[PDB]
């Protein structure tokens, strides 16, 4: 229980103390109650700042890639598909996550899949309920390799089995950063000669995804298209920084093009018009 | 192994129930009730702090 | 067993939950946590820095830094309008990219005061003196210095102190406010006037340049998230 | 009054009599590692006499059309000094900095500098998908230039005032700690930066901690009669400083 | 527990007491209790008011609009259906909220969807189980323009995800109105010089709705029809006024045609006949 | 975190069991025993109020 | 697990349900409460107020 | 009954489980334990134990 | 909550105490803590030895054998399917507890079904939910002969029967050797003229699964596909042993071919190349 | 018949619930806390235990 602060009554006054004269070339903010401008009364303000909080404000599911893959197709690639975990491809959750240098968050992450039946000669069939396989593997691990390859066994890996027809899976991902914090800003090399890539991402290594469909070949392929929404919590977050005026260009940078710094007025001094 | 808090309502006009279930903790609920805060950091970053009564750096 | 029966509500996902989900990994050596100096435990200790206004927006100074530069030079009589701006921190297009406006562009209802700081950047001998207004609604939008100094005005004067402020109160009919742009909730009209010209010795420059800073004050408040309209995007960023 | 400020550290002092303030980064004073955030076992050297000083860097002059300046700063300092050599000889250093800006001008002149130490600026090359050279974000003490118009170079960051490089509202560029050195009462601009990184000891040199940023609002505008050279001088000072795991020379 | 009041014995009178002589020129409305007219016994009653209190008379779900929208058709906005939230569309709902002037309540959401397969062709399908989002839309936010535009992808708004085959779903949803009640009734207008709009609509002001299928392109178009029921609760309200009378006609006014305010009965006294 | 009150039966012919699991308030159930009530605003809506014995403004 | 088993009754909506459902924005800092006069808490205290009944509904 | 809904999570068989399952035979006399000498409690005891590295791999 | 040890400090020294010399020439492991060799500051490490434990190491769900059996076919051993319970088919599972000799744990097994709809000329079905039963028999019980056979009624025998679209099975079996710890090694033979077979397979006597379907002869074969995996726990390990460095060969021996004890440098020196 | 203990949580920065359900030991849930360790008998496997200080087989 934190309000906010009240307004103290003030009145005429005659003194040689300026609240309205500050140094502002000092990069001191400035602290000015409106009790100290006008003859402001009374107010007992029961506002409570409860949902600017920094728990609050990033505490959202978002979505961040949308994965597609097939049933049946003629090719080993379009059937399961795979994801490198990142999330820097949808500009929401980026964009809200990058007000700050670094944070510690834990993740909870929820899949949303829907399933598209294709065209075909023979889409009249009696399809019983699909089930999807979502494999975790960690920075090196195994390369699945098509959807029979015997790297889909989960010996050790976090894997999860949905049917179609309930409510969506969700797991909660602890704080994995070898660091302290996942940087969402990294000003540096790779190789110790500065050269190499410029990131940003040097310090991803998140590991990636695989889905898959466990059911067999079927006699007709569906469509199947699954999302993940995170949805971080128990957050902190430090050393703050101004959002991002220009548009997102790509994943691995932080490249753009310039843009105008606001949209223009034509005229400079209000009037009645 | 309960825990008894207060609900979030508005003043001039609750103690729910939380039992923590799995054995871990990033599996805790998330901790919406913080309204800390202090803006010491981010304004007056300075040494000799100013007083707002004096001409603050005559 | 136990008798239990569900409601309507199972089954189904909303972006706002607050369940407590199994882990994938259990017992998981989580690494120590460090005193990292400039904590945020709240935007509301961001909202309150001062930053700086683009106010001077006239048909593309946008593309440059020419945006900041509020000019002032010496006059002919008297009392002439610098700038002028509504009061809109989120729909307005001049306070629209600034920090406060960002914010307040990922919130709905926001209520409280809101500081102007103006630091004057003229030379080190010219004076003047200036009538920094407010005008809540209610009439238009005061055409002249008479029609101007019967608001929540200030009259500020250039000297050692080169920055002022003018501390906007919080006069309104309901508690909170809306961020978007509509007609039931109008807040005010900031006009700027000379109070006197800028006079300046020989061998100066006459043209100088007044910037603007905004804030917040102890009783600023936003109440309910939404999604901001900067977002522009059409694919993924592969 | 609080106009003269003097700042003692090792064998050089620099004195001066229109200063504003120190602005101590986000309050916290720079401070050695405590054991609590011990990651590595080795025994650490703090110098403290011949680290802890003031070094000088390159002068930069300011017409009347300049547009900006920045300085990569775990990184400008490659070579001055015995700092320079136990950058060179150790693989982790960790270090607090003094930021002090000399700038002087008259009373018959204006203008307004900004004086921001960004953390973490990560910035972006001007074309969109081309590769930054190491010669272009730092130089050294040789100071880079922003550009006020759409820069267009190969190989190049990309340079306009508006966007500070990092894409961002360069008018909302004042979160970081920053002093504003208006022409009509300040001689310089003094900036106690403490090490804020997600590690405890990082490299110093693969790793570019933080971004000086000089950019002028209000433009150098004087008379006809005036002095046109109005240099820009940048002296820079490590605080705590100490070095882990010493190894042979070089970096690659 | 609160009863209503018993009866007290009475006698034979002879006073200067006068219960059954009152002045209704003073908008006084009398209390003359039954044992002051004529001779009542004691009577221990023990009704209790319990159904008739402003909670209990409210709090009962209530449809407000249906909404009709297909999975496949030829034109992009038949297919997802929007709708501006407002109570004021069903007469029943509307006509028992319409007894006060302004109300202090929280809503609590629940829709229920039904699924009409359409007439074609090929009607003879496998359909798999459908499924539905609600996203709900804050005044000012971004409006949706297609089944597959991605602005659907809720980082922040409130959503929800039903599959055909389980108990409906429900929400609830607190005061967000930005005075102190709901405004049944404004008498006033919007511009400053008593212009523009007259309502009863001027303070509206709620957000809206926006529904779709979340599966692809069926190979058969089926009408999806999804009713929305609040139920208020926690009801506080003041300053009461009759019922209307007369018809409604719109629902961004008041307005209506005269009534006659009774049913004639084509005599005045009552007889054996 | 629990709380007993009384059903609600009939006269000359229960304590059922309340627990507030959500964090909100606008998350607890409908409060549907307030019996309570004042004619008071609605009649004698007067100054200089009446007796019921006294002729009422004779 | 815990062994429970579902009663006739379980996956209805009924009009009159009392039953806790959750919030879709939670911690929504609620606008205060305000003293309005002529505060109704019982329809019975609006229906033992005197009204003017419409007795000769004669033919027009 | 008892009022209780399902999260997303249910229905779901994940490799990290550390949930109750029923036994298939109730009752079962376990055969007693035995004292075994050399007990491993701890990978680390077995890692921190010197072993030979084979460094002259060089081509056959 | 046990920590790992600590660094304490050390300065310059000149000593007759040698912690560098050892002698290796005992079997002896030296326990040099690096505040002996150099100047280690002063330390307050807070790793703990959480995730290595042998109870956190071997309790993760891992495959051990699939099994495939039809719903109709023309040959009866084509239907039902049996297995001879082990853990040693799969590399995995069974190189992870080949680290040592003697294991005490019990088994926590769950299945995991999928059926795949074969190809013929009338899939165009209308098929209802299969079911599935899986009898557990101890060593010496009574051999299944058909899917309609009377000997999978189950008046003693473990059994589960499963519906598709649930969650999976899943069902615990406590410590079932009958000396005192799975022997995962056995030296020696089963005759005690030292004949017979060499095992390692004398000691497995772990009685053997059946699975099949309930239903009956449906119209259009589905081909089943079940997988076992087990997950140990409550585990007591002792005297351990290397890892395997060869290749497995069979199931019921140690046999293999030579390996080479790792991948070769064709340097001998390191250098800047 | 509950049971409580601390969650599994990192340094410098709780209390679940344990009810045990079925009437057997082998459905007790995996004993994952047990941090207990003990190297004296892969290392120091010897009668005449050394010092590390004396020459160790002089």
């Amino acid at each position: 229980v934190v309000r906010v602060a009240d307004t103290m009554p003030s009145g005429p006054s005659n003194s040689e103390s300026i609240p309205a004269l500050t140094a502002a070339e000092t990069g001191h903010t400035s602290q000015v109650v409106p009790s100290d401008t006008i003859q402001t009364r009374h107010v007992r303000n029961f506002h409570v700042r409860s949902e600017s909080s920094v728990e609050n404000f990033l505490s959202r599911s978002a979505c961040v890639y949308i994965v597609e893959y097939k049933t049946r197709d003629d090719t080993p690639d379009k059937m399961y598909d795979s994801w490198v975990i990142n999330t820097r491809q949808v500009a929401q959750l980026r964009r809200k996550l990058e007000f700050f240098t670094y944070v510690r968050f834990d993740v909870e992450v929820t899949f949303v899949i829907t399933s598209v039946q294709d065209d075909s000669t023979r889409q009249n069939t009696d399809t019983p309920a699909l089930t999807h396989q979502i494999m975790y593997v960690p920075p090196g691990g195994p390369i699945p390799q098509a959807v029979d390859d015997y790297n889909w066994q989960t010996s050790t890996n976090p894997s999860v089995f949905w049917t179609e027809g309930n409510a969506p899976p969700r797991m909660s991902i602890p704080f994995m950063s070898v660091g302290n914090a996942y940087s969402n800003f990294y000003d540096g090399w790779s190789h110790f000669s500065q050269t190499g890539v410029y990131g940003f991402n040097t310090l991803n290594n998140m590991g990636k995804l695989y889905f898959r469909h466990v059911n067999d070949k079927t006699i007709s392929p569906i469509t199947s298209k699954v999302r993940i929404y995170f949805k971080p919590k128990h957050v902190k977050a430090w050393v703050p920084r101004p959002p991002r005026l220009c548009e997102y260009t790509h994943k691995d940078n932080v490249d753009f093009e310039p843009k105008g710094v606001t949209t223009s007025r034509t005229q400079l001094t209000i009037s009645n018009s | 192994g309960a825990q008894v808090s207060t609900q979030k309502t508005g003043a001039h006009e609750i103690h729910y129930t939380n039992i923590n279930y799995y054995k871990d903790a990033a599996s805790n609920s998330a901790n919406r009730q913080d309204f800390t805060q202090d803006p010491g950091k981010f304004t007056e970053p300075v040494k000799d702090i100013m007083v707002k009564s004096l001409p603050a750096l005559n | 067993g136990l008798p239990v029966m569900n409601t309507p509500g199972s089954n189904q996902f909303l972006t706002s939950d607050d369940y407590q989900s199994p882990t994938a990994m259990p017992q998981f050596d989580v690494t120590p946590e460090m005193n990292i100096p400039g904590e945020v435990k709240n935007l509301m200790e961001i909202a309150e820095v001062d930053s700086v206004v683009p106010v001077n927006n006239v048909n593309e100074n946008v593309n440059s830094l020419e945006a900041y530069r509020i000019p002032v030079h010496s006059v002919t009589e008297t009392g002439a309008q610098v700038f002028g701006f509504t009061l809109q921190p989120g729909a307005d297009t001049v306070m629209e990219r600034t920090l406060l406006g960002e914010i307040l562009n990922y919130y709905a209802n926001w209520s409280g005061s809101i500081k102007l700081t103006f630091m004057y950047c003229g030379s080190a001998m010219a004076t003047g003196k200036f009538l920094l207004a407010y005008s809540p609604p209610g009439a238009g939008v005061p055409k002249n210095r008479r029609e101007a100094m019967l608001g929540t005005h200030i009259i500020w004067d250039i000297g050692l102190q080169s920055s002022c402020v003018l501390c906007v109160p919080w006069i309104s009919q309901t508690h909170y406010r809306f961020v978007s742009k509509d007609i039931y909730t109008d807040a005010g009209f900031i006009t700027c006037w000379y109070q006197t010209s800028i006079v300046v010795p020989a061998e100066v420059q006459n043209q100088s340049v007044i910037l603007c800073f905004v804030s917040a004050c102890n009783d600023f408040s936003v109440r309910l998230l939404r999604d901001s309209p900067f977002v522009r995007q059409t694919a993924f960023y592969q | 009054s609080d106009r003269v400020r003097s700042i003692t550290l090792g064998n050089s002092t620099i004195t001066t009599q229109e200063s504003a303030n120190v602005v101590v980064g986000y309050g916290v004073w720079p401070d050695y590692l405590s054991d609590e955030e011990a990651t590595a076992e080795d025994q650490p050297t703090q110098p403290d006499v011949a680290t802890c000083r003031f070094y000088t860097l390159d002068s930069v002059s300011w017409m009347k059309e300049s547009q900006g300046w920045w300085w990569k700063f775990p990184d400008a300092l490659r070579d001055m000094g015995l700092f320079g050599q136990n950058m060179q000889y150790h693989y982790l250093g960790r270090s607090g900095y003094t930021i002090h800006v000399q700038c002087n001008a008259s009373k018959f002149h204006q203008g307004c500098l900004l004086v921001v130490c960004v953390p973490e600026a990560e910035m972006g090359a001007a074309n969109i998908n081309e590769k930054i050279n190491r010669e272009h974000l730092s130089n050294g003490e040789v100071a880079n230039t922003f550009s006020g118009t759409k820069s267009s170079n190969t190989n190049d960051v990309q340079q306009a005032v508006f966007n500070a490089g990092m894409g961002v509202a360069v008018g909302n560029l004042t979160i970081f700690p920053h002093q504003w050195i208006n022409l009509r009462t300040n001689n310089c601009a003094t900036i106690v930066m403490p090490y804020i990184n997600s590690v405890p000891m990082d490299n110093m040199f693969r790793h570019y901690n933080f971004t000086l940023m000089i950019i002028p609002f209000a433009k150098l505008d004087y008379a006809a009669g005036s002095s046109t050279y109005i240099p820009i001088t940048v002296t820079v000072a490590p605080m705590c400083a100490e070095y882990n795991g010493l190894r042979l020379a070089g970096h690659q």
